[PDB]
């Protein structure tokens, strides 16, 4: 259970968050592109 | 490392047919340099003190560190540590009859420690309340009561 | 010990009594209240462990079979079953952990043939692991089993 | 017997001053019981063997085994891997015919003891009593009685 | 990357970091090997 | 958000559990005995016999033998649990049964007895926690350093952010002097060597010499009935041989009087040392403790001095920013892919830490490398959105 | 490495000293294997200067 | 062996530290060869001895 908790929580946020929302694709846009 | 453990584990062999006075010796076995390093010097200054003063607080303070820390070879002690020095006078002894093994069996006898065991001992008896050990004789500790040895 | 004037005879049995009892009677075992006494086995420094105490029942099993009337043994505070279950539920979740990941393998890979490349892939690296690790000195630690599930 | 003060300088000290030029080595601490029962630790830097680590501190401590009491040397001086914590601890009663907690405690180390100690490198085996001895209980009134003493 | 570095353990926590680290960098090492000899011998071989 | 569920998560090593396997420890009050400490480990074995049934499979008492040392005062008992299916709710694990039974045993008994989950652990690293030393590094008296540890374990109580301080096991108990006049021994014509090993031999003991017994040798021992030697009046008993033929007592030569001698000298690295452990406050943590601990053994007399997740973890994430960004160039050679991926690193550890943060987990070393795992999945997912855009 | 953990023992023994009781060092080694560090990797550096 | 050389008799306690017990004789009376007639031993018939 101090394995898996810890795990899991970060899994459902990275994922759910990345793929989607967040960068993971803002990225590429702000820094190949931005200003160079 | 296994090279002073097998010449010091064959010595071990030959530790009883060695005198008596050469036993509770210094039999050491080490590793050698032939060299020093560090030759660290310990004076005095404001409160003055002899050359063995010195060399009694270096050897009793830290020669025993030294000697251990970070696999220190061998330590060598400039003077000697302290020690409870007796100087016989031979008029004094015919004086009054007497020698230097009447002074030695003495010590042997006054200085020295010994084992008493304990009220409510090991196997006590059903019922006891109390358990503390007793005291037997002392090692001396000053020169006055090295003094007054009968 | 003694032959008083008129030869009476002075025996260590008149002077004191004579029972062959402990060595030590300092501390005592009670098993659930009953009187009894055991080993204690400490590890050491840089022991196996389990393998130790595996092999504390190996000398033990020859022991067992010439023991007197009513001589049994029992086992309180023991470190192996903890060993045992912890190997078994670890093992318990790499199979489920499997068997979950070829569900999702099958709805998304609705070809069979599909969801058996994955499944049969991870298989190999989890071996290949205790063949590298096995190679670098480590064991089946408690750290390194849930290296295999984490 | 040895009182707690009589043990910390004629057992202890001793080998604390003759306890040095060791490799690798963090610090050594001592505990000097008032059971009269001494025992120094030496806790060395992590992965440094403990097989050589070993055979240096008691190949030191040999050297002050001529400057201790005759009572302590033919008593048990050992030198081995500590590793405050049991694991398997056999505890051994007996059903059918009955035997004291002592009957026992010799049984468990005259037949087990001797040999547990020993298979796959067992640190320090704990016996829970004591092992037989021929005891004799002085009596005190009985000695004057015919004028004699211990 | 971050196994690796962080698998340079240090005091009590010596094997502890170090053994997950590497037990699961290995792990990589041979699901990389895997995902580049088994997995596409596997895959070519036997998908449809 | 992210940093303050990562900066106020309390940080253990690794965390205790039931090992079907526990015990506990007792100690009585100075210069008690075998049969009183024997009456409380009855007490002790019996509220697992009686009132833990459902619980505990085999106890296993000893009198005389506690983990601080040995003595009539110490004493432990070693618990064996039932299997783990026989146990289901949580007040049958280990956490729960170490909370009513040591309870227990500080409402209905006169001494001290606790009781502790077996540190799954090592002994050492406990988190939030010391184990602090006290050296005489002059040359003072065992006396005067007890005084300066009475001053120290005063002044942490009286402004203690707190902190839990107490002494390791010397209790200091009395003990009875014999001053023997070396005098009046010559006169009355007994020699000294006699009068010590009938002292020796008679309260204490001695090995005399070795005998056969059913093959195995073993020892022979002398010493006396136990009611010849249980208080001090029982010393005039022994009388000893005199050079002119004639028994001669003890109070003769003897006198009696009583002390305050230790019961246990421990020594610390070459010098005598007092051990102190005490615990971090339940506030602050280990480091803070410590550093507020030297000084205050830096205001005790002179010749008194001291000796005692991980800070390795800071340099250990340190190399970890550094190949990433190398590996990251390494197939990915632009500089916009080497920080494209450099913000997955906290997607995913806002949620691992929320996850920990929200049950009772703490910040130990598995949480330590289920963040690993996190951030090198989070490196996968993302390095996929750009190894495939580009 | 030795003789740097001499002082490090040492440290510690410094502070309760009686009165008077300083310390001096005669015959040291530590000071050849610092400067003789210094002379070579000044070399090397003057090396890739020129 | 006591007089002139000295000897280890026994261990004593100094402010902690156990140290060493020596036995042996003021240097005026073990300088030169003449000085050996001033030991006395003790025999037998109570008496001693040149």
């Amino acid at each position: 259970n101090a394995v898996g908790t810890g795990v899991m929580g970060g899994m459902v946020t990275a994922t759910v968050l990345a793929i989607f929302f967040v960068p993971v694709f803002f990225v590429v846009v702000r820094r190949r592109f931005s200003r160079k | 490392d296994i090279a002073q453990v097998q010449v010091q584990n064959k010595l071990q062999l030959a530790m009883p047919l060695l005198p008596q006075e050469v036993q509770q010796q210094g039999v050491s076995v080490e590793k050698s340099s032939s060299s020093f390093l560090m030759v660290v010097g310990v004076i005095n200054t404001d409160g003055t003190m002899t050359q063995e003063d010195i060399s009694d607080y270096v050897a009793a303070n830290m020669k025993d560190a030294i000697s251990r820390t970070s696999g220190v070879g061998d330590v060598q002690l400039f003077g000697s540590q302290y020690a409870m020095r007796i100087w016989m006078n031979p008029n004094e002894l015919n004086k009054f009859q007497l020698t230097p093994v009447d002074v030695i069996t003495a010590i042997k006898a006054q200085n020295a420690q010994v084992a008493a065991g304990q009220l409510g001992g090991t196997p006590p008896v059903k019922g006891q309340q109390l358990n503390a050990s007793i005291i037997a004789q002392t090692r001396l500790t000053s020169t006055e009561e090295f003094g007054k040895i009968l | 010990l003694k032959v008083n004037q008129d030869g009476s005879r002075v025996l260590l049995r008149d002077v004191a009594k004579i029972e062959l009892g402990g060595e030590n009677y300092d501390i005592i075992a009670e098993f659930n209240g009953q009187p009894a006494s055991g080993l204690g086995i400490k590890l050491a420094t840089g022991a196996n462990a389990l393998d130790t105490a595996a092999a504390i029942r190996a000398e033990l099993a020859k022991m067992e079979p010439f023991f007197p009337s009513g001589l049994k043994i029992v086992y309180p505070y023991d470190t192996t079953p903890f060993v045992k279950i912890s190997i078994h539920e670890v093992v318990k979740t790499l199979v489920e952990a499997i068997i979950l990941v070829f569900l999702v393998m099958y709805l998304f890979l609705q070809n069979f043939r599909a969801t058996l490349i994955p499944t049969i892939a991870v298989p190999v690296v989890l071996l290949g692991t205790f063949a590298v690790l096995a190679a670098f000195g480590f064991s089946i630690n408690t750290l390194t089993m849930f290296g295999m599930v984490l | 017997g040895a009182d707690a003060k009589t043990v910390q300088d004629t057992v202890t000290q001793v080998i604390e001053q003759n306890m040095n030029g060791i490799d690798n080595l963090m610090y050594m601490s001592s505990n000097s019981d008032s059971t009269g029962t001494v025992q120094i630790t030496l806790t060395f830097e992590s992965g440094t063997d403990a097989d050589i680590a070993q055979v240096q501190v008691q190949n030191k401590l040999q050297l002050a085994m001529p400057l201790l009491p005759q009572e302590v040397q033919q008593q048990g001086v050992s030198v081995e891997k500590s590793s405050s914590s049991f694991l398997m601890v056999v505890g051994v009663i007996n059903t059918d015919g009955t035997m004291t907690q002592e009957d026992i405690s010799d049984y468990v180390a005259a037949n087990m003891k001797d040999a547990i100690s020993r298979t796959s490198g067992v640190g320090d085996v704990q016996l829970f009593g004591s092992q037989y001895a021929m005891r004799i209980w002085m009596n005190p009134n009985e000695l004057n009685k015919f004028q004699l003493t211990p | 990357a971050v196994f690796v570095p962080m698998a340079f353990f240090g005091g009590s926590t010596g094997a502890i970091y170090r053994q997950f680290s590497i037990t699961i960098v290995s792990a990589m090492a041979l699901s990389v090997l895997v995902a580049l000899i088994l997995t596409p011998a596997l895959c070519a071989t036997m998908l449809k | 958000g992210m940093a303050y569920l990562f900066v106020r998560l309390p940080s253990s090593f690794l965390p205790d559990e039931d090992q079907g396997v526990f015990m506990t420890m007792v100690q009585l009050p100075a210069g008690a005995t075998q049969e009183r400490t024997q009456k409380v480990l009855n007490e002790v074995t019996h509220y697992y016999l009686t009132k833990e049934k459902n619980n505990v499979e085999s106890v296993f008492a000893v009198n005389g033998f506690g983990f601080a040392g040995r003595g009539q005062n110490t004493g432990i008992a070693f618990v064996s649990l039932k299997d783990w299916a026989d146990r289901p709710g949580e007040e049958n694990k280990v956490e729960a049964i170490t909370m009513r039974a040591t309870r227990a045993f500080s409402q209905i008994k006169d001494a001290m007895v606790f009781a502790f989950n077996l540190p799954a652990i090592v002994e050492l690293g406990t988190a939030t926690g010391f184990d602090f030393e006290l050296i005489d590094q002059a040359g003072l008296g065992h006396e005067k350093l007890t005084q300066a540890r009475n001053q120290l374990l005063a002044e942490a109580a009286k402004h203690p952010m707190l902190t839990s301080v107490r002494p390791n096991g010397l209790e200091d108990t009395p003990q009875f002097k014999i001053d023997i006049d070396q005098e009046k021994a010559q006169a009355l014509g007994v020699s000294i060597n006699d009068i010590n090993t009938t002292l020796g031999a008679a309260w204490g003991g001695s090995y005399v010499n070795d005998f056969i017994d059913r093959g195995r040798v073993k020892k022979v021992y002398v010493m006396s009935e136990a009611k010849y030697r249980m208080l001090p009046d029982d010393i005039g008993d022994w009388y000893v041989r005199a050079a002119d033929g004639q028994m001669v007592p003890f109070s003769a030569f003897s006198s009696s009087r009583w002390e305050y001698g230790s019961p246990r000298l421990e020594r610390y690295n070459g010098l005598p040392s007092m051990e102190i452990l005490g615990q971090a406050a339940p506030g602050k943590s280990t480091g803070e403790a410590m550093e507020l601990m030297e000084q205050l053994a830096s205001k005790l007399p002179t010749g008194v001095g001291y000796d005692w997740s991980g800070n390795q973890a800071p340099s250990l994430y340190a190399i970890s920013l550094i190949v990433v960004f190398l590996c990251l160039a390494a197939l990915y050679e632009s500089w916009s892919i080497p920080f494209s991926v450099m913000l997955v690193v906290p997607l995913g550890v806002i949620g691992a830490l929320l996850a920990a943060t929200f049950r009772g987990l703490t910040n130990d070393v598995y949480f330590q490398v289920g963040l690993l795992t996190t951030i090198g999945l989070s490196a996968k997912n993302a390095i996929l959105i750009v190894e495939f855009a580009k």
